[PDB]
């Protein structure tokens, strides 16, 4: 509950409080509409609209009658008597221009936008029109909180919980069958040339005498073309990380249910082949998410800071080693793959020595 | 390799059907007869318009169709409406025909219409995008669902569970009964009922449902899974938006009124009934038989002309194994949409005239040996 | 049991009959084999399969080609872009348009036929059309052609009736480290023979809103796009567009700035660096009385536009002459009428008629519309999918050199390393008989090559193949040996070629290519493991089951201990190669950083990827603390933090390992755009979401 | 190890195929389920387990090493038995041959082709409803958090009956034995199979944190959890991964049953939660392998003190044990967590949400207010 009289005397902006109070749509729809437009008891006290309306008392209520016929709530009277100031001031605010989006051959509008009827406007008829506009205000705000907030495509479940982050990438995955570490990522040339653009601009403005336009042209020119200077600057940018193996990054899976679907790795090597467009991942980390080489695209985010890289240490490839089911047991994600085990099977379980009877005889 | 080896392989090899490998849409659409140059779509339009000739008033007569010149096509496409000629530069196969009605002589204004102009291999470009038009497996006669029996008609799409289509209520049951007895006598549906239901009027059809088809609700003889005895229609679902306009034009002279007309109302009704894009506006949005071409190869037998859709896939249990799947369809071919292998076109099947699926003889013994081994429990 | 007898015809198998041993593999893998066909592009090196069935002869007769539909006679032969001598001497004629009159008909219908340089149905995958040299020389304005005489065949159709859907490769079955999660270790010399072709088309407009730029030339010429048959620059920018301004004329409308390209404040089109330009189509509105383009920039545009206008003018003049000759009796095909109305749409309208407003799917053009079509060859390096015509598919994960490949004691070099342990799990045993029996075949064909005076793994010349045939007893013994091998493998083929006229030609066609092509249909009276035991327990027809030397991950020549057999396998390439990647350090914002349009102005995608969903931020709220997980969303939803991270990247002496980018003393928390929007929308309702102890 | 590489060829197939004990199990076999699964499969399963028969063959040495499965080898080297239709209807006559000697009759191969038809029924409603189940479970499980190492030292020890089927669920759990202080089970006790043992659960111990627990009350599972990790979500995660793996008989019915038990009113409202834990344990552990330390958190997340005064908060002594519905828990507690679930507008127009009550704290509270510290 916010005091509506407190927000309309501390605005200190344009102070245009009269929107409908002054205009009368007399050759003003070309100017007042496009340049400007392009605590509501009816939300809570709306249990009386079955086939008859208990709000037929139009104007001058002077609400002190405790005639409450309702079985759902008994603390509604305490909610009223706690803060009695409800829809008392005369200054009701207007929604901003950002809430309504207006082009092309046909002017397209959205169906929850039904609040422009209040912008287009004997006392017994005007007093009925004010409560008609108040019921239209409530009918607009209820359907806008139901169709634009409560839906899964909406402001709450899509934009208020984060979407479309910067310094990110999305590509298919391969494996590293090499002597390496368990946390190493190999970013290709085309992904690394665009994910690290301002880093290359800083390195080209520091090591060379180039402007930012020539540096941007040198970055965008050599995306699909290999050259030694960009590769040497990539090796320098990898070598600049003194306490880490490289640049700290996070790596996600699109079905994210378990702990292993969100990990943190380190960029250690940029590939030289321009035709290879894939991020090469460790072998031992393939088991904790359900990630195979079946043409799936996986997401990656780049942590800029040292504090963010230290805070992302809670999700690590070593964090899902211990199982969350048994008290003293390492989970099955540590198990090696097929061809890794089969060579040790052919090596160790071979007829290599004579038995113990023949050995000491 | 050795040429004699390829010669002996070619000598001992069953040949595919040339009508189905090249595309049955090529055969059942735009196939000119040697007597006169008239496509099969124009023949379907000519066979559809004379059915509703008994609903026409006295003096009104539909008089064939003529092929339009491209000089007429360029003026009819780029027609000035709001002092602007909007020419749609896009590669689209179309061709334009006329209607040419008449009312006691003195023939009226011709109404041009567009037609999709299919090509070899079930391929057609519309609005820049390539598409493939596949035929639909349609049973001859009536369909037996899990609850009721369905019959196809030209204007009604009713089922059979006590349900039909829809002081002053005495004229509604009279106007319904007026059109119920004469408008439901389409000749092509009387040729479609050649499975044993030989009726003359709909009042005998409702009798023969009650005395002969009454056991088709709980103890039917339809196997519900056999693909034998089908029509394989590709033109009945392609012109579904034109037959609706034909039925709505035929509803004007019979259901509304039966009084004397003039040329000023007839020209207005012809301009309001048959527009330029009657069969074109809902081709790539609702028709499930038209799919997007995504074949990165040269052979058309893989995904081009080897696609079949069922009677339920055209609208945009029954999955029991049958021995007729290996004859007309392709088993061990399971995509995501039809995992049972029912929507597939096998080139080694016998298809006679008008898409009538007839059974073969060399594989009949193995199918009869495998069918009785299935359903025994 | 009756393991020998079988009754399944080719008529009952739709697409399953393209390979033998269909009953050995599983049902799901056998369906995935049919699913994989139809997603395969055409590589440059195509060849026939070694185990040819009776199905591939029928699939080669129904393809996409340029055939004559009926018996007809050619009337006129037209061609776009005439090649001669001079300044307008552009080479490599893409299409030819011929017009015929249908012979043997009561109504002489006129038809049209286009012969292009290529044919592509997929968006970025197509094949070239090689022309028949016999038919193309007989293209005359007075010539009668019969029905179904093919012009411009595809590359998969050979001289005889076969179909090349893949490449034969020497596959070795080893438990290498690179074969993890269906991984492939491919040879570098084998991937050069598996090279698909991509045909792409880029379209742009330049009128009153914006104009072209001067690339591909020096300061004495203007060329907004490469010519037909030219090479694209090492950077992929083709016909970059600069906006139209008046007061920036000494700054931007100078010959120095027309040559250089600004990556910002411009709109370029990025394609493939190494690619040849195939086709160019230019549309033009020429009815406007002010010319929006400045002088000296419209030479190469009208150089194509005049040729296209002359071609469409002759194309309309032919139809007008045929209409003036055959009045009220003209019959035309449904493809020719669309070509005539297209020619009328290209040609300008007279002054008594209103001008046209051309549109391309609710997108109007402004006085120029230039589209180019180019062709590139894609070399596989990584994330390429392959399939051996079975259920087992894989992704190339490591590319070694030719000298570091597994080689046995007979000089055979391997092309692919596949893990063998996945065969018993997915139950696709059809790859066992193809790898094995061919190993009994090529080692036979390398035996009869080395029994006489020849050199293995090398194609013999005519002077040696004509000198080997002087010994009739040796080729008779070789024919008896091949007949015994066919009696072991395929008794129906052996009974077919028991009566073979001139049997020295069979020995010549075996010793020419080094492999005997074995015919094996779907109805074979063959006990498979009995033939296996006959091939193993015999002195002749035995494959070389010896050791295999290779090179490991380190630098060392490693010889394996177990006997390893290497055999032929027919591989193919698949759809969804690695090209749909994205990388963006900064994305444009909404007037809240979502963009969805024709985004082809950057090499690779520049769109923001929604890596943080609701479950992702839930897991980042539970595992990572709720404090530092709000900063990742605040660095995106607030544009000031998005400017501050780039300022910290560009002002530090080290671009990596920066401690603090957005300090919360100058840009504090609470400036998120959807949070403030929701707070404002709830404040106009009259309530607020706060708390107090 | 680069010289010792495993391989597979035709010789490895012919080495195991030409064994007489395998060839004897494929001839003179009646087409009966007892004659195939017990008689024909037993004679080859007794020779696959012999360690002195196949020495050096890569397939048998990979079978004994746990790489290759024996269920996929009986369908290749022995008689394949009774593939099914789309529905669960078996056939009368089975296929005679296996996968080495392939299937080449039309009837048998047409039956075999229906075995791969059920591997494609992957409609998007199943992947939608399992994500809806995870979003319904985790959003209510995320209330309890931040366990602490140590001991809360309470003598309010609960008592539960231990059976044979739920003995794996009582693996890491502290109980009170006679003449002893504390002991953990670890899952090797054949005794205590029918008695009622007094345990130490989270229901009824006293920690100064209002939403945290101790290590001895949670059991020996807490040391496998990292320090900065929500213990609330991981219970629903450990349930949901096994539920999704059971999804990927009628596991959707099990998922809806767990929804109706945990996040609905289908359970009878008991007086104390010590009799609600073994019923949920014997309902869950009979089909889904789940430890009881997760079930204790999933039961404790629906516990509210003083339901007659609308004090929607988690009680620290669990002896109260007052349970209500799931939607009343989502709406009438922690509105910042209520904005993450469906029907966001119903907690807005409620008179109970406009008065300052002492309530819990959801982690989403920082994403709702933008990230303000207070
Ligand atoms: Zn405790």
């Amino acid at each position: 509950v916010v005091d509506h009289n407190e927000v309309h005397d501390q605005f200190t902006g344009k102070r245009i409080y009269a929107n409908d109070y002054n205009t009368s749509n007399s050759d003003e729809k070309e100017e007042f509409d496009r340049h400007f437009y392009s605590r509501l008891l009816h939300r809570g006290f709306e249990r009386g609209l079955n086939h008859f309306i208990d709000n037929f008392n139009e104007i001058f209520q002077f609400l002190l009658d405790a005639n409450i016929i309702s079985n759902n709530k008994s603390e509604f009277a305490q909610f009223v008597a706690q803060n009695k100031d409800k829809l008392f001031p005369k200054y009701l605010p207007v929604p901003s221009k950002l809430c309504f989006v207006a082009t092309t051959s046909g002017t397209y509008l959205d169906k929850p936008i039904e609040a422009a009827i209040d912008a287009t406007l004997s006392p017994i008829k005007a007093q009925n029109r004010t409560m008609r506009g108040l019921r239209l205000y409530g009918q607009f705000y209820e359907i806008y909180a139901k169709s634009r907030i409560a839906q899964k495509p909406g402001l709450a479940r899509r934009h208020m919980f984060g979407a479309r982050l910067n310094a990110t990438a999305r590509a298919v995955i391969t494996s590293i069958s090499d002597p390496h570490d368990y946390d190493e990522l190999h970013i290709p040339w085309g992904v690394g040339c665009q994910l690290l653009k301002y880093h290359l601009t800083n390195k080209l403005k520091a090591k060379f005498n180039m402007t930012t336009r020539e540096a941007f042209s040198f970055v965008y020119e050599n995306v699909l073309q290999y050259n030694q200077i960009i590769a040497d600057l990539f090796k320098e940018l990898i070598a600049e990380a003194a306490p880490y193996k490289g640049m700290g990054c996070t790596f996600h899976r699109n079905p994210t249910l378990q702990r292993g679907s969100t990990q943190q790795f380190f960029i250690t090597k940029v590939k030289d082949d321009i035709n290879d467009n894939s991020i090469s991942m460790s072998v031992l980390c393939l088991k904790a998410p359900n990630a195979d080489f079946d043409g799936d695209q996986l997401n990656l985010t780049l942590m800029p800071d040292v504090y963010l890289t230290k805070a992302t240490e809670r999700i690590a490839p070593h964090t899902w080693v211990l199982s969350i089911d048994e008290p003293h047991e390492i989970s099955g994600n540590l198990e090696l793959q097929g061809p890794v085990v089969e060579t040790i099977i052919n090596w160790a379980h071979e007829k290599y020595l004579p038995p113990l009877e023949e050995w000491l005889k | 390799p050795d040429p004699f080896l390829i010669e002996k392989i070619r000598e001992n090899t069953p040949c595919m059907n040339p009508t189905l490998a090249n595309g049955i849409t090529v055969e059942h659409t735009m196939t000119r007869d040697p007597n006169t140059g008239v496509n099969m779509t124009r023949r379907y339009i000519d066979s559809l318009f004379d059915i509703s000739s008994v609903l026409f008033p006295d003096g009104f007569k539909y008089e064939g169709n003529r092929a339009c010149t491209p000089l007429k096509h360029f003026e009819e496409i780029t027609r000035e409406y709001n002092a602007k000629r909007i020419a749609n530069i896009a590669p689209t196969d179309m061709y334009m025909i006329d209607l040419m009605f008449s009312y006691k002589g003195e023939m009226l204004y011709p109404r041009p219409m567009l037609l999709p102009a299919f090509k070899r291999g079930n391929m057609v470009t519309i609005n820049g995008a390539k598409y493939i038009g596949s035929p639909v497996l349609t049973d001859v006669g009536f369909s037996v669902l899990n609850d009721s029996i369905f019959i196809p008609f030209r204007r009604t799409k009713l089922t059979f569970k006590q349900t039909d289509h829809h002081g002053k209520v005495e004229e509604n049951i009279d106007s319904h009964l007026h059109s119920f007895c004469n408008s439901l006598d389409e000749m092509t549906i009387e040729e479609l009922k050649t499975v044993g239901v030989n009726v003359s009027t709909i009042w005998e059809l409702l009798y023969e449902i009650m005395t002969s088809l009454a056991h088709h609700l709980y103890a039917t003889d339809i196997d519900e899974t056999s693909m034998y005895g089908k029509r394989l229609t590709v033109l009945h679902y392609l012109m579904s938006e034109f037959n609706y306009a034909v039925s709505m034009f035929g509803y004007m002279f019979q259901s509304r009124r039966d009084r004397e007309w003039t040329v000023q109302e007839l020209n207005e009704g012809l301009k309001r009934s048959f527009k330029l894009q009657t069969a074109i506006k809902r081709l790539t949005v609702d028709h499930g038989e038209l799919d997007t071409m995504s074949n990165p190869n040269s052979s058309m037998l893989i995904k081009g002309t080897s696609i079949l859709v069922t009677q339920d896939r055209a609208k945009t249990s029954s999955r029991i194994i049958h021995a007729s799947i290996a004859e007309v369809g392709q088993y061990k071919n399971q995509p995501k949409n039809n995992p049972d292998g029912r929507g597939r076109l096998n080139m080694y099947t016998k298809v006679g005239p008008t898409g009538l699926v007839e059974r073969r003889e060399e594989v009949r013994e193995i199918i009869d040996n495998a069918q009785l081994m299935f359903r025994a429990k | 049991s009756q393991l020998g007898r079988r009754e399944i015809d080719l008529t009952l198998l739709g697409h399953t009959g393209l390979d033998p041993w269909y009953g050995t593999t599983s049902s799901a893998r056998g369906a995935m084999f049919v699913t994989h066909i139809g997603q395969a592009p055409e590589v440059n090196g195509n060849e026939s399969r070694y185990f040819l069935t009776g199905a591939e002869l029928e699939y080669a007769k129904y393809t996409h080609d340029v055939r004559f539909p009926e018996d007809c006679r050619v009337l006129h032969v037209l061609r776009k872009y005439p090649t001669g001598i001079g300044k307008d001497s552009i080479r490599s004629n893409p299409v030819t348009t011929i017009i015929y009159e249908n012979y043997f008909d009561k109504y002489k219908t006129i038809g049209v036929l286009h012969v292009p340089e290529y044919m592509s149905h997929h968006q970025d995958f197509g094949y070239e059309l090689v022309k028949n040299r016999e038919v193309w020389e007989t293209i005359a304005p007075n010539e009668m052609f019969s029905k179904d005489t093919v012009i411009a065949q595809s590359g998969a159709v050979k001289k005889d009736g076969t179909l090349g859907m893949g490449v034969n490769a020497n596959v070795v079955f080893l438990s290498a480290a690179g074969t993890i999660e269906d991984g492939f270790v491919a040879n570098k010399n084998f991937l050069k023979r598996m090279m698909p072709t991509s045909y792409s088309t880029a379209v742009a407009n330049a009128g009153r809103k914006a104009f072209f730029l001067n690339m591909y030339g020096d300061d004495k010429i203007y060329k907004p796009f490469p010519d037909i048959g030219d090479v694209i620059r090492p950077d992929g920018v083709i016909f970059a567009i600069r906006d139209h301004d008046d007061d920036l004329a000494p700054a931007e409308m100078t010959p120095r700035a027309l040559r250089t390209l600004d990556r910002t404040f411009d709109r370029a089109v990025i394609g493939t660096p190494g690619a040849k330009v195939i086709d160019i189509d230019i549309w033009r509105d020429e009815r406007v009385n002010p010319s929006p383009t400045p002088t000296g920039m419209d030479a190469q545009l009208v150089k194509y536009h005049t040729h296209l206008s002359s071609y469409y003018r002759e194309l309309l003049k032919i139809y007008r002459g045929l209409l003036a000759r055959r009045k009220d009796d003209l019959h035309i095909t449904e493809e020719f009428e669309r070509l005539i109305v297209t020619a009328q749409m290209f040609l300008p309208q007279p002054d008594n008629v209103r001008k046209l407003s051309r549109f391309y799917r609710l997108d109007p053009l402004d006085e120029w519309r230039v589209e180019v079509t180019y062709k590139a060859q894609k070399m596989p390096a990584g994330a390429f999918k392959m399939t051996d015509f079975h259920g087992g598919k894989g992704v190339i994960c490591k590319v070694m050199e030719d000298e570091d490949m597994p080689i046995d004691e007979n000089g055979n070099r391997a092309d692919l390393i596949i893990f063998g342990g996945s065969t018993m799990r997915r139950s696709n045993y059809g790859r066992i008989y193809e790898h094995g029996f061919g190993a009994a075949a090529r080692d036979l064909a390398q035996r009869l090559r080395v029994e006489a005076g020849l050199d293995r793994h090398a194609k013999p010349t005519q002077q040696q193949l004509n000198s080997v045939m002087g010994n009739t007893q040796w080729v008779d013994y070789a024919f008896k040996e091949l007949l015994g091998f066919y009696e072991i493998i395929a008794p129906t083929m052996h009974s077919k070629m028991m009566e073979h006229p001139n049997p020295a030609e069979h020995v010549k066609t075996v010793l020419m290519d080094g492999f005997p092509y074995i015919y094996a249909p779907v109805d074979d009276p063959v006990d498979l493991m009995a033939a296996v035991n006959k091939l193993i327990n015999s002195d002749k027809y035995r494959p070389h089951y010896g050791k295999v030397s290779y090179r490991d991950q380190a630098g060392k020549w490693v010889t394996t201990k177990d006997n390893v057999l290497m055999g032929p396998l027919y591989m193919m390439l698949l759809e969804k190669i690695g090209e749909d990647w994205s990388a963006a350090a900064s994305v444009k914002t909404q007037p809240s950083k979502l963009n969805n349009a024709d985004r082809a102005s950057t090499p690779g995608r520049e769109t923001a990827i929604r890596s943080f969903g609701e479950s992702e931020t839930r897991s980042y709220n539970c595992t990572v603390g709720p404090g530092p997980t709000a900063e990742i969303l605040d660095q995106t939803n607030n544009p000031l933090a998005h400017a501050a991270v780039i300022e910290s990247w560009l002002t530090a002496e080290k671009p990596s390992s920066v401690p603090v980018a957005v300090d919360r003393e100058k840009i504090p928390f609470g400036g998120s755009r959807p949070v403030a929007m929701f707070d404002h929308l709830l404040e106009c309702s009259g309530i607020a979401l706060e708390y107090a102890p | 190890l680069s010289e010792y590489l495993a391989t597979l060829s035709m010789f490895d197939i012919a080495e195991v195929y030409n064994h007489p004990k395998v060839r004897e199990a494929n001839h003179n076999i009646e087409p009966t389920t007892y004659g195939i699964e017990k008689i024909s499969y037993g004679k080859v399963k007794e020779v696959f387990n012999d360690p002195t028969q196949f020495i050096g063959n890569s397939i048998i040495e990979g079978l004994r090493s746990g790489t290759q499965k024996t269920e996929q080898l009986l369908q290749a080297f022995a008689w394949r038995g009774f593939p099914t239709d789309i529905n669960s209807d078996i056939f009368k006559y089975p296929v005679t041959t296996g996968y080495i000697d392939g299937i080449w009759n039309l009837y048998e191969n047409m039956i075999e082709s229906r075995s791969g038809t059920k591997a494609l029924l992957y409609n998007k409603e199943l992947l939608r409803v399992t994500e809806y189940f995870n979003r319904k479970s985790q959003l209510i499980a995320q209330y309890v958090q931040r366990l602490h190492p140590g001991d809360c030292k309470t003598t309010i020890l609960a008592e539960y009956p231990v059976t044979k089927l739920t003995l794996k669920a009582f693996k890491g759990k502290y109980y009170q034995k006679e003449d002893g202080k504390l002991d953990w089970i670890r899952g090797n006790e054949t005794h205590l199979i029918g008695t009622k043992q007094k345990f130490r659960s989270v229901f009824g111990c006293n920690h100064p944190d209002s939403q945290g627990i101790c290590m001895t009350c949670y059991g020996r599972l807490g040391i496998n959890i990292p320090k900065g990790t929500n213990i609330g979500q991981v219970a629903a995660v450990s349930m949901g991964d096994k539920i999704t793996s059971a999804v990927l008989a009628e596991a959707g019915k099990l998922s809806t049953e767990k929804v109706g038990y945990t996040s609905k009113t289908y359970l009878k409202n008991y007086k104390s939660p010590i009799e609600a834990l073994p019923v949920f344990a014997t309902m869950a552990n009979e089909k889904i392998s789940l430890n009881i330390s997760h079930c204790e958190i999933l039961i404790y997340a629906m516990m509210i003190r003083s339901a007659q005064y609308r004090d929607y908060r988690l009680p620290k002594p669990g002896i109260n044990g007052q349970f209500e519905k799931y939607n009343r828990l989502m709406q009438c507690r922690s509105l910042g967590g209520a904005m993450a679930f469906e029907k966001q507008h119903e907690p807005l127009n409620n008179p109970g949400s406009f008065l300052n009550k002492m309530r819990n704290d959801h982690p989403y509270d920082l994403l709702v207010k933008g990230g303000k510290l207070r």
